[PDB]
C-alpha cells in the first residue's frame, strides 16, 4: 500500500534497525523521517541531498546523481514544513526497464541507533499495455495500440492475471474505470491518475466471467470507448469453509460447519503448504465475528503483527467479499519466501471458537 | 449492413490473358491514419475450402504466386491476374472487414477458353432389377461437350414429354475443361409397356441437325 | 496447420445440434476463431466469431440468441450450439481462423477448415436403391443409378476406388422428398465385358452393403 521507514521513536523503528526494500512498486510515495532543528548533534544525512545524489555500493560509496542512473519519470520533493518532523519523498515509475539499486546512510553521536538504507527497484514482473490516443510522442518504445486498433470506435481487451493497462488521455472523462456496465463490475486493485495517464492493475482473483468496466475518452471530436474484461480462471481457496450454505461462488479446501459441532471442543483447522515457488489463494469463510483483522493483521503463532512483515514479500494482494452474513476474507501470494513462517486467524460465533493455522515453507 | 456488389458473374477468358474483376462497396473502406484499405479477396477451388490471397486490398500473403495483383482504393476495387494456369478455375469472393458484420460478395466463376467439342450422347434402358419392384427410369447421358449450353427433349412414340425429367450438370472439369449433363425420365412400371419408341434428342452448336438417339423395347 | 470439423447431421425444423472444430499446428490461445456458412447458392455469410480469451463474442443480428459460440483452450476445440433451427439455416459450415498480424479485433481469415454439412429437412432418413445401367442391343460407357435416398451425401467409386478413367459423378437432385443421382465412366471396348465393373456406394448414418456390378444382358 505504502512504504514508510521511521527514523523517530514514535513508530516501530526508533532512532535516538535497518530499512531494506526489495520490491517493484509503482507510482508511490516514500516518506523519510529526519529531525534537524530539534537536535542534530553531528546527526547528518549521507550525502546531504540523498534523493538528488546517492551512492551505488556500500563497499565503495561514490557520488552519483539521480539523473545518471537510468530511472524514468521520477519526482523528488524535499519538504521541511511539518513542525514535528522533516520529510523526504520520491516517486517510482514502473517504466524502469532494468534492476537498479542504491544505498544511503545516517550517522549519530551518543551508539544512537545507526540505521542503513538499501533499496532496489525491479522491472515489473508482468507486462503493460499502452494506448496513447492523445497526440504525444514517447521514446519508451512500448506496446502502443493507437487510433487504428479500434473497431468502429470500440476496443475490447482481455487482461491476463496481473497485467497493467496504460491509457494516455489528457481529456477529463468522469467515472473512468469505476462504473461497470454489466450486472457485476471488474473490481480493480489499483486505479491511479497522473498527468491524466490512466493505470489499471488486474487482480488475480475474480468471481464471474462476465465482469467489465469502461472509460469513454474523447479525441479529435470522437468518442472512443475502452472495455476491460478478465481472462477467467477458477481457483480453489486454501482455508476452511465454516458457513453451512453450500450454494456459493467460492471453493474451499477444508470444510466444516461450525454451527453443528458441540460446545465442549474448540477444534482447529490446520493448513500447510510446501512448494518451491508459490501462486495460491488463502483465506476463510466465517459466518461469525472474525478477530483479529485478517489478513492484514494476522495473529502471531506460538501478539498482533502485520502480514507483509512476516512473509517479507511485497506481492501480497488482499481481497474481501460477503454473501449475506457470510464473511469471506482472503489474500493471494506470489514468489518464494525467505524463511518458513506461520500465523493464525480466529473465527467466533456465539459460544463457538475455531482457529485456522497456516504454515508456509521456504523450501 | 455493408453491401458488396461483385460483377461480373461469369467470365470466359483465354489461357494466359489479363483478367480484371471488380468489387463494389456500399461505403468507404479506408482509415486515413493507417492509410490502408480494409478488404480481402479469397479463392475457393472446385470442391475445396476458400483460401486467403490478398489482404489490405493490395498486399499478398506468404504462399501466393506473383501472378496475382490486387488493386483499388476507397470503394472501387479491382483484381487482376496475368498468366492464367489451368486449375485456376475457382470462384473468387471479396470480403470486407471495416465494420461488423463482415459481408461477402457473390463470387465470380472462372470459365476457361476451350475448342468447342461435340457431345457424347448415350441412352440406357431400365435394368431388370428396377422393373421387379414397380419402377422404370430411362437415363440419357451426355458426358462431354463445350460450351455448357444444351437442350435435351424426350420423344415417346412421337409425343414430346417433360414431366418426369430430372437434370444434372457437372462444373468445368479440371481434367479437360468439358461439361457433362445427365437426363432422367421417371415413370411407373405399367406406363413403360404402353409405349415402345423412346428418343433423346440433343441440340448443339456443333451440328445444325439435331443429335438424336433412340431405343425400342 | 489443420482444422477438423465434426457434427454434421440432419435435424427436424426447430431441433438443436452441437458441432466441434479441432485445431493443430499452432497455439490455440493466441488466435481468434470464427465460423462461416455457405447456402446452397454458394453464397458465403459470416455466422459467429469469438476472441482468444472467450470473453468478447459477436453474432449477426439474424441469428442472435439461438446460436452460441464457445471454445475450450485446454482441448484446442471450438464449439457452436445451434438452437431452434429453420429451413434457412441449412448450409455448409467452416471454422476459419482470424489473422492477428494487425492487433485489430476484426480481420480476415488466413486458414479455413474443410466443412461439415447440416440438414434441416423433416424428411425421413431413407437408404438408397442402386440400379445398374447397361446398354441393350467404338468404346464402352457404363453407368450407375442411385435413387430414393435421403439425405445427402452419397459416395460413388468404381472397382474399390481404382478407376479414374473418365468418371463423372453427376450432382444430386430432389424429387418430391427423395434424392436421385447417377454416375458414368468411359472404358475401352476391349475391357467390357471381360473385366470387373463394380459400382461401390456408401451413405452416412446408414448401412450400405452394395457393390453391384453391371450385367450385359440382352
Ligand atoms: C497508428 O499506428 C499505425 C501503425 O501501423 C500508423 O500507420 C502508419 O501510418 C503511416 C502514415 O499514415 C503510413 O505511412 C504512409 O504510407 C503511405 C504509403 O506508402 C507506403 O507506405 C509504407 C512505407 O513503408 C508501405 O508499407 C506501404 O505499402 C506503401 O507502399 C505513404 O504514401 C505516406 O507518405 C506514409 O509514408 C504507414 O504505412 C502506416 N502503417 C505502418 C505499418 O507504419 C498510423 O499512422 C498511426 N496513427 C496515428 C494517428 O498515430
Ligand atoms: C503513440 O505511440 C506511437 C507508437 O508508434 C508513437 O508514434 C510515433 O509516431 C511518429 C510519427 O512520425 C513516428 O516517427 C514514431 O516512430 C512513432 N513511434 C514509434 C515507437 O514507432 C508515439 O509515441 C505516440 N503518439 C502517436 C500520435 O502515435
Ligand atoms: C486527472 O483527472 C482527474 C479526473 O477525476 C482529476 O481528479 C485530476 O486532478 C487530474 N489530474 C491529475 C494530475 O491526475
Ligand atoms: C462450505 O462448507 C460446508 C461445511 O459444512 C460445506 O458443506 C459446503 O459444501 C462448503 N461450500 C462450498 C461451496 O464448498
Amino acid at each position: 500500500i505504502g512504504y514508510k521507514c521511521n527514523f523517530s521513536n514514535e513508530g516501530v523503528h526508533n532512532l535516538k534497525i535497518f530499512c531494506t526494500i526489495h520490491s517493484y512498486f509503482i507510482y508511490d510515495k516514500i516518506r523519510l523521517i529526519i529531525p534537524k532543528k530539534s537536535s542534530s548533534p553531528e546527526f547528518k544525512i549521507l550525502p546531504e541531498k540523498c534523493f538528488q545524489k546517492v551512492y551505488t555500493d556500500y563497499e565503495n560509496r561514490v557520488e552519483t546523481d539521480i539523473s545518471e542512473l537510468g530511472l524514468i519519470e521520477y519526482e523528488i520533493e524535499e519538504n521541511d514544513t511539518n513542525p514535528n518532523y522533516n520529510e523526504r519523498t520520491i516517486t517510482i515509475s514502473p517504466f524502469s526497464p532494468k534492476d537498479i539499486e542504491f544505498f544511503c546512510f545516517c550517522d549519530n553521536t551518543e551508539e544512537g541507533r545507526s540505521a542503513m538504507v538499501h533499496v532496489r527497484v525491479l522491472k515489473y514482473p508482468h507486462n503493460i499495455l499502452f494506448t496513447n490516443l492523445t497526440n504525444d510522442l514517447f521514446t519508451y518504445l512500448p506496446k502502443t495500440y493507437n487510433e487504428s486498433n479500434f473497431v468502429s470506435n470500440v476496443l475490447e481487451v482481455e487482461l491476463n492475471d496481473g497485467e497493467l493497462f496504460v491509457l494516455a488521455c489528457e481529456l477529463i472523462n468522469k467515472k473512468c474505470f469505476q462504473e461497470g456496465k454489466e450486472k457485476a463490475l471488474y473490481k480493480s486493485n489499483k486505479i491511479i491518475y497522473h498527468k491524466n495517464l490512466t493505470i489499471f492493475k488486474a487482480p488475480f482473483y475474480v468471481t464471474s466471467k462476465d465482469v467489465n468496466t469502461e472509460c469513454t475518452c474523447k479525441f479529435k471530436n470522437n468518442n472512443y470507448k475502452i472495455v476491460l474484461k478478465p481472462k477467467y480462471e477458477k481457483k480453489v481457496i486454501h482455508g476452511c469453509n465454516f458457513s453451512s450454505n453450500v450454494s456459493s461462488k467460492h471453493t474451499f479446501t477444508d470444510s466444516l460447519d461450525i454451527s453443528l459441532v458441540d460446545d465442549s471442543a474448540h477444534i482447529s483447522c490446520n493448513v500447510h503448504l510446501s512448494e518451491p515457488k508459490y501462486n495460491h489463494l488463502v483465506g476463510l469463510n466465517c459466518p461469525g465475528d472474525i478477530i483479529p483483522d485478517c489478513f492484514f493483521q494476522v495473529y502471531q503463532p506460538e501478539n498482533i503483527v502485520y502480514l507483509d512483515s512476516q512473509i517479507n514479500i511485497g506481492d501480497i494482494e488482499y481481497y474481501e467479499d460477503a454473501e449475506g452474513d457470510d464473511k469471506i476474507k482472503l489474500f493471494g501470494i506470489v514468489g518464494s519466501i525467505p524463511k518458513t513462517t506461520s500465523f493464525t486467524c480466529i473465527c467466533k460465533k456465539d459460544k463457538k471458537s475455531a482457529y485456522m493455522t497456516v504454515t508456509i515453507d521456504s523450501a | 449492413d455493408i453491401v458488396m456488389s461483385q460483377s461480373p458473374s461469369s467470365l470466359a477468358v483465354s489461357v494466359g490473358e489479363k483478367v480484371t474483376m471488380s468489387c463494389k462497396s456500399s461505403q468507404s473502406l479506408f482509415y486515413s491514419s493507417n492509410q490502408k484499405n480494409y478488404l480481402a479477396w479469397y479463392q475457393q477451388k472446385p470442391g475445396q475450402s476458400p483460401k486467403l490471397l490478398i489482404y489490405w486490398a493490395s498486399t499478398r500473403e506468404s504462399g501466393v504466386p506473383d501472378r496475382f495483383t490486387g488493386s483499388g482504393s476507397g470503394t472501387d476495387f479491382t483484381l487482376t491476374i496475368s498468366s492464367v494456369k489451368a486449375e485456376d478455375l475457382a470462384v473468387y469472393y471479396c470480403q470486407q472487414y471495416y465494420s461488423y458484420p463482415p459481408t461477402f460478395g457473390g463470387g465470380t466463376k472462372l470459365e476457361i477458353k476451350r475448342a468447342d467439342a461435340a457431345p457424347t450422347v448415350s441412352i440406357f434402358p431400365p435394368s431388370s432389377e428396377q422393373l421387379t419392384s414397380g419402377g422404370a427410369s430411362v437415363v440419357c447421358f451426355l458426358n462431354n461437350f463445350y460450351p455448357k449450353d444444351i437442350n435435351v427433349k424426350w420423344k415417346i412414340d412421337g409425343s414430346e414429354r417433360q414431366n418426369g425429367v430430372l437434370n444434372s450438370w457437372t462444373d468445368q472439369d479440371s481434367k479437360d475443361s468439358t461439361y457433362s449433363m445427365s437426363s432422367t425420365l421417371t415413370l411407373t412400371k405399367d406406363e413403360y409397356e404402353r409405349h415402345n419408341s423412346y428418343t433423346c434428342e440433343a441440340t448443339h452448336k456443333t451440328s445444325t441437325s439435331p443429335i438424336v438417339k433412340s431405343f425400342n423395347r | 496447420v489443420m482444422l477438423v470439423e465434426s457434427g454434421g447431421d440432419l435435424v427436424k425444423p426447430g431441433g438443436s445440434l452441437k458441432v466441434s472444430c479441432a485445431a493443430s499446428g499452432f497455439t490455440f490461445s493466441n488466435y481468434a476463431m470464427s465460423w462461416v456458412r455457405q447456402t446452397p447458392e454458394k453464397r458465403l455469410e459470416w455466422v459467429a466469431t469469438i476472441s482468444s480469451g472467450a470473453s468478447y463474442t459477436h453474432y449477426p443480428d439474424s441469428v442472435k440468441g439461438r446460436f452460441t459460440i464457445s471454445r475450450d483452450n485446454a482441448k484446442n476445440t471450438l464449439y457452436l450450439q445451434m438452437s431452434s433451427l429453420r429451413s434457412e439455416d441449412t448450409a455448409m459450415y467452416y471454422c476459419g481462423r482470424q489473422v492477428n498480424r494487425h492487433d485489430r479485433a476484426l480481420d480476415a481469415m488466413d486458414y479455413w477448415g474443410q466443412g461439415t454439412s447440416v440438414t434441416v429437412s423433416p424428411a425421413k432418413t431413407t437408404p438408397p436403391s442402386v440400379y445398374p445401367l447397361a446398354p441393350g442391343s467404338s468404346m464402352v460407357t457404363l453407368g450407375c443409378l442411385v435413387k430414393g435416398y435421403f439425405p445427402e451425401p452419397v459416395t460413388v467409386t468404381w472397382n474399390s476406388g481404382s478407376l479414374s478413367s473418365g468418371v463423372h459423378t453427376f450432382p444430386a437432385v430432389l424429387q418430391s422428398d427423395l434424392y436421385t443421382l447417377s454416375s458414368s465412366v468411359t472404358v475401352p471396348s476391349s475391357t467390357w465385358p471381360s473385366e470387373t465393373v463394380t459400382c461401390n456406394v456408401a451413405h452416412p448414418a446408414s448401412s450400405t452393403k452394395v457393390d453391384k456390378k453391371i450385367v450385359p444382358r440382352d
